[PDB]
């Protein structure tokens, strides 16, 4: 991934976070847990759903081959028909296969970017008050209970306290 | 106390390809291509297809005596012609503009058989002896096409000028057939039509036809060295057809009121079974039941089908790279 | 003291679509598609189109007496044929290879009418009585095509062999017409051409023609049960045409020196008004005046037109996401 | 946006900066004002102008449908002509509509990246000497007059002073 | 102590274009298009092409006496016809369905010439005097096509009905030719075939032919005002051909056992030299020797060629932006 | 470049680093030298080789024009053949030229991203222990011999030492 987060500085995924694409693992006195970031997950779901549907809609025409026959004295127009039908078959096979390879690459980059930005949103809030361990984890210099955790996730962390 | 940022992993082994990398396991993905068919023919728009069974298109539409099963009115969503159908043009000869006829019939939806020229149309000729052992029915060993009549000479008085007329006063075009006989020698000619230069002439407001017998011995086919030149045309609403001949006329007897289709039209050459089922998408090699966007089953279909493509797979990534730990 | 980094916003409500998101407001954008036409025909390359008005292509080029307005030399950037033009083939019959003729004429730019065979070409026949009430002019009620001559028999001496010759010694190909008459019965035949087997034969260095009258009563059209088989060909530079006939010949009188176009060529079937204006791009449904890359007006045009496409809109983002506050 | 700046950590645009796409808002003793960064704005204008023109040039061919007629006994070649003309119409409609959706997405990302990099260029110059407020603004720890401001914008800010 | 992160630069001046920027120098890149040809014809699959030299396709396959170099069996990977070849149809006339014949022959790989009807096939006619000064050989000034025989009348007894038959009992289709003579006047007709209505009739299990002479003076070509209507057909395995005529028959003498190609087939109209070399890819304007994906040399080729494209260049970046310092 | 490293905050390339695409320049008591980062270089080589080969494979069909002739009375089907052959020539010329312009842009971004991430990998390891000069160089606050240098490059730099 060109953004460097997925299978990058965050080496692996979380099979434990089952309720979304991107999110958090917190650990404090009340214990541990996974939680999806629903805003960035839902935004990605909408974008990718839109992309799938747009591809499906642009591909919703069909070239129609026909059953028509040609006599032994119509070799030229019979072959013209074959070469044309094959002609369109090749451009649409090309269009579909190339599009999928291109879209797949960009889709993975999209997810990679979103994890990166999520990581940046958190680093930007905490600043001095946490230690960035280099792997997507932050160690707080102060006690962070459940409302503190939740204010980091909803993007309203209150730095001047603590 | 700590908070970590991370991403979803799961038990997926489903893979996609990208420009940069092959065989990438992703958490979620969707396949856009269908490679699955039901190997059979079904109804389309809840209308049944027409099975020709042991008759070819020509045998069906000419009224080959062994195609009586098909004889009459038909409605079809599409036509299925069996590869080994034996009942076509029984009396040897060429159906002219055969490929255009097939295309015409393929663009249709329904035919209504009706009597266009009763045998009593043709004054002073015999209409009851025009049979041949090249055209057996399932009972008689010498019959003839149900839609044509082989006119021969009476007692021995000379083949008079015969005449027929039909004004198409209906709303539908009429598909009809006729022929010109070409005996192998001049005595067979004389025995059937008498002496003199013979002609077959035909005309509408927009069509002209004129031909003479071309007497010659051709290689034997179904026991005949003679030939028939079969023809077809379409009489449009408001048009009128005049027939004039003094011999060698295979006359139009029955014809077809033709309903052209609003849809596409298909003629499938296949061995596949026709069954009692519905479908929205029917290809020549089977039924597709999908919501998918592409298919690699067949370029040839009737109904609402996905785009045909040569690809084995078109799997789109939706989720992210699967990195479980 | 502070410095901030930021980006432009404005009052734009113009939106674009992306793969990820519909209806995104952007600060700047450009529309690539034209959906606007001027519903009229104009000059192309400052050359005017040819309006056929109440004449069809066949009536114009055969010299139908009611098309005298068009008669003679013409130059055109394209041709406009009106859907309800009544003046075509007045004496019933088929123009052979009609679709190829239209394609030929469409590839052209200019015709020069000239006399190819003066009536005095044909020795021992009448050239002054070949008229018909099926071809009225605007004055006479019985006339005939200005480019053909219906040759009939004189006093009553037998229809001799007539002969004509033209060596094309110019630099341009020649478009010319001729016909074969087919009377309804054998007495009309005799009254006009006398007895005996009749023929019409024609040949150049590269073309052969030969046909006989086919006597038969066809349904009446414009009061005639007879027919004419109209033909056309092109005499190439250096080629020579020989005509030989002993009856039933509708002879070539006037013909056309033909200038083929370097450009494309169009024949528009339309009702749209022709006006006094210029254009670089003319479609069948109107003029486009644009610099834009695509258009959804028509696939059919002459001139320098944008790519035809079925899209309502093709708006490209140039500026950024509009987030005013 | 995958880079996270436009409608991201910089929440909104500036209707007050009318003279360019990306730029600055400064505030010191001499007052306040907007100024476009002309280097990054012009570079983007050139790139996007090039992209528009390249698309226009690649689309500067036309498939030409024709007026040709076909008799009732030329149903096969008439239909061959129709299916071919429709065939090309569908691939070009596909090409144009897909290209625009793809290019639009990447164009917005381009602008998003450029704002991000502009923000990075400034953060990199100031270092210790300013406080990053998390929204694209920097509060100086020292007085920054108009020449100081202008040296930040022209990328020659002199850290060892002040 | 310091560590720096950086990237490769080199001495490259090779440039690529991108959507955002033209003429970008990159460290590494690959060109995908070939613009280079060897201006010659070579072997394909180590099989040689057939050079027609001074003969056209018609002259070769009809057996024009000045094409004896080519006469007999041939095997070819493709055919080269020279633009200025003078030896085609020497006795004036039209080869019917000429374009279909060329397409047929183009789909082939090998012909075997064999005698199909020995001259002794035709009872009661002369087979030794059918020559013409329009068809000189390189020795005789009056010869005729090696594959046809111009049958004329003997002593003066009347042109009897002649008959020939060939059952194709082999595994390969047979390409054969025949003609109908059209004299300029009725005395030349009488001098060669005698009086009476003449015909040429021909038939197989699937083909019918019938034509009469059409007597008329056409413009002189190679010193002849007469004409021949040349025809061709293909006799399929298992089929039999019957010939019947009483005059004006240019008879089939020799024919060709035809091997259809599994590959593509090409007929190149070119002046390029044929040389002693191998190739996998041969275009009409030269040989391509490449591994590249595209080419802008020619859309017309035989062999395994790269995709034809109108581009001057298709250089793909692989390395990065070259910024040396 | 949208990631801002190549001809960005790292102003130029290194003609001295001949053995790879991305890498390092170190300077300590034992002297100076260039070394490629083989992991990120090889990963890029594989990706780009895959991209080239995928393009080559999708373009490995050919539309086949034919030699067939048409008489003077076959102007319509002759022109149908011409317009179709030209039709496919135009879509494939379009496909190839557009693809190359698009792929070239994204390829340069790829390299640009990889240099950026390489720079981030190093900054993340060093933290306090080096001074980021803003141009891709880090000045160590401690002596860094050859094994220290090599541990930065192989991503196992040991912060708690020194
Ligand atoms: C983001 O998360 C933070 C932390 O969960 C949210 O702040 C919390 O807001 C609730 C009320 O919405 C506060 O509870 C209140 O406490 C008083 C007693 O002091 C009680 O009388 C009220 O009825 C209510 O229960 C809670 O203290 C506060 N947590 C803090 C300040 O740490 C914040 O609302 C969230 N924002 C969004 C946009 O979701
Ligand atoms: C980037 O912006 C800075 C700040 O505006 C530019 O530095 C400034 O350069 C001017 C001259 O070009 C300096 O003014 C000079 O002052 C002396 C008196 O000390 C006077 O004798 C000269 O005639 C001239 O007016 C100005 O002091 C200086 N500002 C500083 C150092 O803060 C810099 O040139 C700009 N660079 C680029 C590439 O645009
Ligand atoms: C990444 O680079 C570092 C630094 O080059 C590598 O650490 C080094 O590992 C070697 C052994 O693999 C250590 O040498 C050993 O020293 C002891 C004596 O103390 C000797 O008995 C052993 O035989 C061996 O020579 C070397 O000290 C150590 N450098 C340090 C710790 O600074 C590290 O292995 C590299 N990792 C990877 C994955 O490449
Ligand atoms: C790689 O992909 C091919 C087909 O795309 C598949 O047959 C093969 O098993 C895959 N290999 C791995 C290791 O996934
Ligand atoms: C039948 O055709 C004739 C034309 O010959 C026409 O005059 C007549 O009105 C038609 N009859 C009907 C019932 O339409
Ligand atoms: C969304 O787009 C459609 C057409 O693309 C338009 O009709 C509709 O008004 C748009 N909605 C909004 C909220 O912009
Ligand atoms: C006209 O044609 C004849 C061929 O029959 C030719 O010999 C003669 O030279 C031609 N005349 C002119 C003036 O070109
Ligand atoms: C820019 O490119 C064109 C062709 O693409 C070339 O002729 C010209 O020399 C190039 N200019 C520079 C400065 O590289
Ligand atoms: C030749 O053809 C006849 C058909 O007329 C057939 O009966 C005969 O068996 C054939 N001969 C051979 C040797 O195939």
């Amino acid at each position: 991934g060109i953004f460097g987060a997925i299978a990058g500085f965050i080496e692996g995924g979380w099979t434990g976070m089952i309720d979304g694409w991107y999110g958090y693992h917190h650990e404090n006195s009340q214990g541990s847990g996974y939680a999806a970031d629903r805003e960035s997950t839902q935004k990605a779901i909408d974008g990718i759903t839109n992309k799938v549907n747009s591809i499906i809609n642009k591909m919703n025409t069909q070239f129609e081959a026909v059953d028509h026959e040609f006599s032994n004295l119509e070799r030229r127009i019979g072959n013209l028909n074959k070469r044309m039908e094959d002609g369109f078959l090749d451009v649409w096979t090309y269009n579909a296969e190339l599009l999928v390879l291109l879209e797949n690459e960009r889709t993975l980059d999209l997810h990679d970017a979103n994890v990166k930005n999520l990581y940046e949103k958190v680093k930007s809030q905490l600043r001095d008050n946490a230690n960035d361990l280099g792997n997507g984890c932050f160690e707080f210099w102060h006690k962070c209970d459940n409302e503190c955790m939740e204010s980091v996730k909803n993007g309203t962390y209150d730095y001047p306290k603590y | 106390d700590k908070i970590c940022i991370g991403y979803h992993a799961n038990n997926s082994t489903t893979q996609v390809d990208t420009l940069l990398e092959k065989n990438v396991t992703v958490t979620h993905s969707v396949e856009l291509l269908e490679n699955q068919k039901e190997k059979r023919f079904c109804k389309i728009m809840n209308k049944a297809p027409l099975d020709l069974k042991d008759c070819t298109i020509e045998g069906w539409i000419l009224g080959n005596p062994k195609c009586d099963l098909l004889l009459g009115d038909q409605s079809w969503s599409y036509i299925v012609e069996r590869p080994n159908a034996q009942n076509g043009i029984c009396y040897p000869g060429v159906l002219n503009e055969l490929e255009e006829l097939k295309a015409f019939i393929g663009s249709g939806e329904r035919v209504e058989r009706f009597e266009m020229f009763p045998k009593s149309t043709w004054a002073g000729v015999d209409t009851s002896r025009g049979v041949t052992n090249a055209c057996p029915s399932y009972t008689l060993d010498s019959s003839f096409y149900r839609n044509l009549v082989w006119l021969v000479k009476t007692d021995s008085a000379t083949y008079p000028v015969i005449k027929g007329t039909y004004n198409n006063t209906g709303t539908q075009p009429i598909l009809y057939f006729w022929g010109v006989h070409h005996p192998l020698d001049t005595t067979v000619q004389d025995n059937l039509y008498g002496s003199g230069d013979k002609y077959v002439r035909m005309g509408t407001e927009s069509m002209n036809f004129a031909k003479s017998p071309e007497i010659a011995a051709r290689p034997a086919v179904n026991g005949q060295r003679s030939r028939i030149d079969y023809y077809w045309s379409v009489l449009r609403p408001g048009e009128t057809l005049n027939v004039e001949s003094n011999g060698n006329l295979i006359a139009p007897w029955y014809a077809y009121k033709f309903v052209s289709t609003n849809k596409k039209g298909a003629v499938f050459k296949s061995d596949l079974p026709i069954e009692n089922c519905d479908a929205t998408c029917q290809t020549i090699t089977g039924v597709l039941r999908t919501n998918k966007t592409f298919q690699n089953v067949s370029p040839l279909w009737i109904g609402e089908c996905p785009k045909y493509v040569k690809s084995e797979s078109l799997r789109l990534a939706t989720g992210l790279r699967n990195v479980p730990q």
